[PDB]
């Protein structure tokens, strides 16, 4: 009764037997912005059925000597789907997630990842430079669908220790525990409508702290599924496409 | 009668606490079933295993002070931010107002992604053998988009609308407020976005992070005369954050600092967070 | 408690905060654990 | 809700997340003397925190020929801690037990202990003499914390068997079921107080009916440790110290 779930959000359904449970980012759930809080003067667009659902990513093969990896929220989503071509149409967005990270493995098997969500997750350059000095190209900072594996997660990359990155919303995925991790995110900016072009507000992280073990003959290829779904979306602004 | 589907809270709690928490007395538990020593550290949570169902505690009324670790009492000491040179024989010096130069006070405010303050502004200013000598400064505030002085006796100095301070070098160092000046709702110190649309490069973005929401102006100094005066100055200006709210904690730095808008390290030389010592079998 | 001017951000500190709120940190979780069961079950 | 329990006694405590149930021996409570059954006319101390918790002795490594072991209460506490400080200052002595007997192994290993309490346990000797006679020396009747093996677990070095030795309070070791069996002993002797050096109450013992097996592979080493602890203790008579 507290092992079993299953999350219906739109057409889409996602079912777990062995899930640990669910976490909501800062106590809070995300919802459409009240008439106090508001700064335009137009009214926006709520699809409510075509946008909050769960898209499907690809698959991240997880190995012995992974360094870890990072996507961009709402990056991923503005090429995909009806979600993706309202974020283009419209100068202004507004959501929350709702997210799950798949990864399952044997009774054989050992290990743990780290499924954190870091609010303004600035990636940070890797020069001794003290003014030229290097900055990280577009597909680093923003990198989409694929992710982007981290050099250094030790620090994140971004001189900001892993130890300590636990204050953020986070779960474990413990190879003998569970196989999945939720995180319930509202909609966190300091601003009430903002780009999703431009601006990607929070970014997923999934790092390895203690590396995949298996004795031989078991199967060596392990893979890790992200499935994501936005919450609550609402746009502004219609103009024509700009990607 | 019409289509029917178109008509179709939180965790926290906040308490009022004073001093610091007390401990009940305890005793022993010899039954099965109730356990609070096994957690588990998947669900994203914290222990919650508290000392009395641990170990057989005493009564014990507490009366230790939770006051001074607030977020005020915290930020409101205050520190160096910026040092503006003078050097008068083109006659003035201009600063913008960025506090992430210097460390001290960057590496507080660093624990924060929002935070909404009014200031308090300090300047102490000194010749460059120690100071006090009795000739007249002229602070002026240039808000973003107003003209910047391009001279030593330029007409910028005239000063009919925006903020100025007139004060000797022999008074006590002048002292302002300052409110909240931003146009977003919270001065945010990482802003994981780019400006301005377009192609956006691969070799070298000096674009990315750049807040235009924290850029609030030049702040100007010059001496008020008209025959160059000979002598070298510095200010050092001190801000204090009052009425202070924050947001979206995170984690402190741990890195050695790089550039000022950047959050810039090297990876070939990366120090551990923890010093070495010799096994992980002895404590010393 | 005194002001000088009619501008409210020149005034000094003001009164004292005296709560904190620790349960969206600690404990962020839907399905709200006790102490004395076991958090899988 | 019946497989996991916690043990704080003191200012320690045992958890056990696979463990059978708990055994009181006899049905009844270890508690203080009441004053219609007690024959001195001293006051006794009860410290009943510094004497009143878990200790814990050495690991006994089980084997395929193990032919079993038995330690003497409150033999192996009047050298440890505060209880053995104050079971040799004080002529008198009165005390509850509760133990613990912890032994862990893996989904392919197979075995079973018996884990009893036998109270005023006498060893026997072992020769064919009718009067000189052999009489056990004093390491394997008062053996201390290092325990003794059994030469003949068949008949408990007693010329008594171990068929019939259910009789005691006693739980099971199965290595497919649980790990640890508990027993707790109320005070059993024919006087209210007695001497804590010369008269050791009952015997703890702990045999291997059926066989440690295991295929190969696996993990050889299997320990036994035990963690035993007073509940109830009280002294009297006050002296110099006498081991
Ligand atoms: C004669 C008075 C001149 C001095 C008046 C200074 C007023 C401007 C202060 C604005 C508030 C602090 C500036 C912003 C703080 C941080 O440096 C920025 N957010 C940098 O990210």
């Amino acid at each position: 009764s507290d092992r079993v779930a299953q999350l219906t959000v739109g057409n889409s359904s996602i079912t777990t037997q062995e899930a640990a449970n669910i976490v909501l980012a800062y106590g809070e759930w995300p919802e459409y912005c009240p008439d106090t809080d508001a700064t335009a003067v137009d009214k926006p667009t709520r699809p409510d059925v075509s946008v909050n659902r769960f898209y499907t990513l690809d698959s991240k093969m997880w190995q012995e000597n992974s360094t870890g990896w990072y996507w961009k929220f709402p990056d991923v989503l503005n090429k995909t789907g009806v979600f993706g071509q309202n974020a283009q149409f419209h100068y202004l967005y507004r959501s929350g997630f709702c997210l799950h990270v798949q990864c399952n493995a044997s009774k054989f098997h050992q290990g743990a990842l780290l499924v954190a969500v870091i609010p303004e997750f600035v990636i940070a350059g890797r020069g001794s430079n003290t003014k030229e000095a290097p900055h990280p190209g577009f597909t680093t900072t923003f990198p989409g669908t694929t992710g982007a594996t981290f050099y250094d997660p030790y620090v994140l990359d971004s001189g900001v220790p892993l130890s300590q990155a636990l204050i953020y919303p986070h779960q474990w995925i413990n190879l003998r525990t569970n196989n999945c991790a939720t995180v319930i995110v509202p909609y966190i900016n300091a601003v009430p409508f903002d780009s999703a072009i431009n601006h990607s507000n929070f970014g997923l992280i999934v790092i390895p702290v203690s590396p995949l073990k298996y004795s031989s003959g078991a199967t060596t290829a392990i893979p890790i599924t992200i499935t994501i779904a936005p919450l609550n979306s609402e746009f502004g602004g219609l103009r024509q496409a700009v990607s | 009668d019409p289509v029917e589907d178109i008509i179709h809270r939180a965790i926290s709690s906040a308490t009022n606490v004073e001093s610091a928490a007390n401990t009940t007395p305890s005793s022993h538990r010899l039954e099965t079933g109730r356990v609070p020593a096994l957690q588990a550290a998947e669900t994203g949570a914290t222990s919650n295993a508290t000392d009395e169902n641990m170990i057989e505690t005493r009564c014990v009324v507490n009366r230790n002070g939770v006051l001074e670790t607030t977020i005020n009492h915290f930020f409101s000491r205050s520190g160096l931010v910026g040092v503006v040179n003078l050097t008068d024989g083109t006659g003035y010096a201009t600063w913008d107002i960025d506090i992430m130069g210097f460390v001290q006070l960057r590496r507080k405010c660093e624990m924060f992604t929002y935070m909404r303050f009014n200031a308090e502004f300090t300047f102490v200013t000194t010749t460059e053998n120690g100071g006090a000598r009795p000739y007249m400064l002229q602070y002026m505030y240039v808000p973003p988009g107003a003209p910047k002085p391009t001279g030593r006796d330029a007409f910028q100095w005239q000063t009919a609308t925006n903020p100025s301070v007139f004060v000797k070098l022999t008074d006590p160092p002048a002292q302002v407020s300052v409110p909240f000046m931003s146009p977003a709702s919270a001065y945010q110190w990482f802003y994981d976005g780019y400006p301005t649309f377009g192609q956006h490069p691969e070799t070298s973005n000096t674009t990315y992070g750049l807040c235009p929401n924290n850029m609030m102006g030049t702040f100007a100094v010059r001496v008020v005369s008209r025959e160059a005066s000979q002598l070298k100055l510095q200010t050092r200006v001190y801000m204090k954050l009052k009425h202070v709210r924050a947001w979206v904690p995170r984690p402190i730095r741990s890195q050695p600092y790089l550039l000022k808008n950047f959050p810039n390290y090297d990876s070939s030389k990366i120090t551990n967070s923890a010093r070495d010592r010799s096994s992980i079998k002895q404590a010393n | 408690n005194i002001n000088y001017y009619k501008d409210s951000y020149a005034a000094s500190a003001t009164r004292q905060d005296f709560t904190q709120d620790p349960k969206k940190f600690t404990q962020p979780v839907l399905d709200s654990i006790r102490e004395l069961s076991a958090p899988l079950n």
